[PDB]
């Protein structure tokens, strides 16, 4: 239970007067206008918001199931979850927790700390001797009186949308620029819940393990929030996958998917044996074009004479652009890309933070592949300690759970887990296998 | 083909199969070696100590400050990132087999756990019809002793009996030395996934013994190795130096050549072949359980239809009888996992591997006649030492560069499968 002030100090009641400091309504980058959310500040360039996220999205404000399912293995709707403040409280609770378990391991600190320091470039100017911010990268925060002030942030946790259990990073991009793959960055939206979990079956651990549980095995939500937090990594630093390079499967065969598509981008946040999938020809390709984008950021700090829009000065903001992107200056103030620097940097940011290596540090019990699929959607409740720790998850050392992952399964530890209903039917997405 | 027996199978429980355009080389590309040649340094691999020398030159403190900036519009227009549109895949998508599949036999072994108790195994595929009959590859004396109606007085005796029968059943191993990197065999995975199409344990050692691996392949991988580049080298007519540096550079060269194409074998291997392996461990797992699960059925069923007299005379606990049987699938995963990752490095060594090290060895004897003649038009500018020279050529381009898997893999429970594999 230690750990608990550490990466976010403050004990926040979801119903405590705004400030307008670390709580207070906000308003994020919108279409039309949007209403002020009541968000709250954990960490330095991290907020995070209770609501369901009904404004980031246009097309998403209803928060029932849509026409067509989802071709997904496992979904989940209740358009009553996270409506009422206690609900919002348990969420702020859990998603903080979930920080600090991951901020209490090694890997855990280190991709924390590389994320605050992913500060989007302040490349927003249209005169390259100018060093502007990108508004979308920043926020309003509304006082007290009503007045208000713009911050810029790296990341925001807000609820889901419609399907309770669909999470994933959304940002907001420039017109001309793509911000997650040029280098620059973007602040990060993600849509998560630590409210809920899924199920996955094991086939391996055993040969360690010969009393392992019987039923299906809850992922970790720490590990799932860490999924996530990769993938904002990646996006910060402007160096994520372009969506389009995608996994292509065949399908004609009777005992091949109908259909998959499993990103690059993901295949290199999972880690393992997925992220080898990649052929060295490509991997390569990617490196290099990171490199030459990071070049170009140097560039562009070199054009700089001035900063517009904030007191801070404009060696201040250079220097913080070094730190980021670990760039080297000479005795000049030249800035430029160290080849040697620029691979390590890229090599942490897409090979160490990876969920495999997550798995590792937290010890838990976890799917070993993005190709197992989940089977199951469980409600949980992982703010209670009695129910789950900042340093052993589920599995609570000194109990009938410390082994054999027993905390993760759900037919030993069924007070911590209650089956919903997949809204994804059995037989939504199928082939039909006839015999004469 | 007039009538037809059909099931839907979920998507997600269908094979992988990456499409062949997903992976790309650039092997067959040639080079010219120059004193200058950039010799790419060895990629350490990632590991609990790398990240330890990470963590270590890492700066925690001083963040980016929370610098002040001056107002934006009380409303910040913005959209989000496009996303790319994935078009629906086609969906309901009929087949006719002449064989039964993976899927039937699985599906073979279900069977709802609701009401519906009189649930009966049984050894036919016909337990696809009707749904109070299971299918299962145990031994026709298993279904005998589990269906027979057993007295109050002779219940717990009879489940004990099935416990024990359960585990035999389950723990059934084969060993053998004639298939070469594959030394046990589970014989029942056979007539449980209908591997091959035979359902006959029987059949399917013999079928493992004779072809190997491929035998479990849903789909046999593609794998080419183009005639490797060849090297091209400048001489420094009078300049030692730079003479010597180029076949040092087109030595070291070699290696990663080496290194290029057994990394990509493994990318290849892994994506095409590991992963039809661990879906195929993932269903036997699946298989066993239905078989738990149906045999509970049978057994608390048979309780259940006693009177009263459960109460002392019986008083049984279904959650024991569970634990129990968790423990052989248990025990029979442990083999099952170990003849499985067995059979896929065994493809790996003995069915891709092998291609790339022909292509390679013709890659060294080309590199080999070049240099040694190199060397000699040089010998000139070289006379301080081409023997020196000579001899770490020959002494190079002689022997084959070993094969090891940690150098691409990181599952420890392959690379121990991998060096019980070089024993
Ligand atoms: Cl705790
Ligand atoms: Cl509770
Ligand atoms: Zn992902």
């Amino acid at each position: 239970e230690f750990g608990s002030m550490e990466f976010v100090n403050k004990q926040f009641n979801y119903k405590d007067p705004v400030n307008g400091v670390d709580i207070a309504y906000i308003k994020i980058p919108n279409a039309g206008q949007m209403q002020p959310v009541k968000a709250f500040k954990i960490h330095n360039k991290i907020w995070v918001i209770p609501e369901r996220d009904t404004f980031t999205n246009p097309e998403e404000g209803d928060l029932n199931p849509p026409p067509e399912a989802k071709q997904v293995p496992v979904s989940y709707y209740d358009s009553t979850y996270l409506s009422t403040d206690n609900e919002k409280d348990n969420y702020l609770k859990g998603v903080t927790k979930l920080f600090e378990r991951i901020y209490s391991t090694d890997l855990g600190r280190m991709l924390l700390t590389s994320i605050v320091r992913g500060i989007p470039f302040w490349g927003g100017s249209t005169i390259d001797t100018e060093l502007k911010v990108i508004d979308t990268n920043c926020i309003n925060v509304i006082q007290p009186d009503g007045s208000y002030r713009s911050e810029e942030l790296n990341l925001v946790i807000i609820g889901p949308s419609a399907d309770i259990i669909q999470f994933e990073c959304k940002s907001f991009g420039h017109e001309v620029l793509n911000l997650t793959r040029n280098g620059y960055g973007s602040t990060q939206y993600i849509r998560f819940s630590p409210d809920f979990t899924f199920g996955f079956e094991e086939s391996l651990e055993v040969d360690t393990n010969p009393l392992l549980g019987a039923g299906k095995f809850a992922t970790d939500p720490a590990v799932t929030l860490a999924h996530e937090l990769i993938h904002a990594g990646h996006r910060l630093y402007g160096i994520a996958i372009n969506p389009n390079r995608v996994f292509k499967v065949n399908t004609n065969a009777y005992y091949e998917m109908s259909g998959l598509e499993v990103s690059f981008e993901e295949l290199r946040t999972f880690g393992g044996h997925d992220a080898k999938f990649i052929d060295s020809l490509q991997e390569n390709e990617f490196r290099l074009y990171y490199y030459n984008k990071f070049k170009d950021i140097a560039s562009t700090l070199n054009k700089a004479k001035s900063i517009v829009g904030t007191t801070a000065s404009l060696q201040y903001m250079k220097n913080v652009f070094k730190e980021k992107y670990l760039l080297s200056e000479d005795t000049s103030g030249k800035f430029s890309v160290d080849k040697l620097k620029f691979d390590k940097l890229y090599k942490m940011l897409t090979e160490i933070y990876t969920e495999d290596n997550f798995v590792k540090f937290f010890k838990v019990l976890n799917r070993k592949t993005y190709l197992n699929f989940d089977k199951a959607v469980f409600k949980i409740n992982i703010v209670p300690k009695v129910n789950y720790t900042i340093y052993d998850g589920f599995n609570l050392r000194n109990t009938n759970l410390a082994a054999n992952f027993n905390g993760q399964n759900t037919e030993i530890n069924n007070m911590n887990f209650t089956k919903l209903k997949n809204f994804t039917g059995l037989f939504e997405f199928y082939k039909l296998l006839c015999v004469d | 083909a007039l009538n037809l027996q059909c099931i839907k199978v979920n998507n997600w429980d269908l094979f992988f199969s990456p499409s062949e355009d997903n992976f790309t080389n650039d092997l067959n590309k040639g080079e010219e070696i120059t004193s200058d040649t950039n010799i790419e340094a060895a990629e350490e691999n990632i590991s609990l100590d790398l990240i330890q020398q990470y963590y270590l030159t890492f700066n925690f403190d001083n963040e980016p400050e929370n610098i002040s900036i001056e107002n934006l519009s009380s409303d910040i227009i913005g959209q989000l990132e496009l996303m790319p549109n994935i078009e629906r895949f086609p969906n309901g998508k009929k087949y006719e087999l002449d064989k039964y599949t993976m899927f039937h036999y699985l599906r073979a072994q279900e069977f709802e756990h609701g009401k519906s108790r009189i649930a009966l195994t049984n050894s036919v595929n016909e337990a696809l019809l009707n749904p109070s009959r299971v299918y299962t590859f145990f031994s026709s004396d298993y279904v005998k002793k589990v269906n027979k109606a057993t007295e109050a007085a002779m219940f717990l005796g009879w489940v004990e009996q099935l416990v024990y029968d359960f585990t035999d059943e389950t723990s059934e191993v084969s060993t053998t030395d004639k298939i070469a990197d594959i030394t046990i065999i589970i014989p029942y995975i056979g007539p449980a996934l209908n591997i091959g199409n035979m359902l006959y344990k029987d059949d399917f050692v013999g079928a493992l013994i004779f072809s190997g691996a491929v035998i479990l392949l849903e789909f046999i991988p593609e794998i080419a190795i183009p005639v490797l580049g060849t090297f091209a080298l400048v001489s420094y007519i009078a300049n030692k130096v730079l003479t010597v540096q180029t076949i040092d550079n087109a030595l070291s060269k070699r290696n990663e050549k080496w290194d290029e194409v057994y990394k990509y074998i493994v990318t290849n291997w892994l994506a095409k072949v590991n992963t039809q392996i661990d879906l195929i461990r993932k269903k036997m797992k699946e298989a066993l359980e239905n078989q738990a699960e149906a045999t509970k059925a049978i057994i608390n069923y048979q309780y259940n239809q006693y009177t009263e007299e459960e109460k002392n005379n019986i008083n049984f606990n279904i959650d024991d009888l569970s634990s129990k049987l968790n423990e052989s699938i248990n025990k029979a995963m442990i083999n099952i996992n170990k003849f499985l990752n067995q059979c896929s490095v065994s493809y790996l060594m003995n069915s891709m591997i092998p291609y790339g090290v022909k292509r390679l060895e013709d890659f060294d004897a080309s590199l080999k006649d070049a240099l040694l003649k190199y060397i000699y038009d040089n010998r000139g500018t070289l006379i301080g030492q081409v023997d020196r020279l000579k001899d770490k050529v020959n002494n190079t381009l002689s022997t084959d560069i070993p094969f090891q898997l940690s150098k691409y893999v990181d599952n420890q429970r392959l690379l121990s499968t991998f060096t019980e594999y070089i024993k």
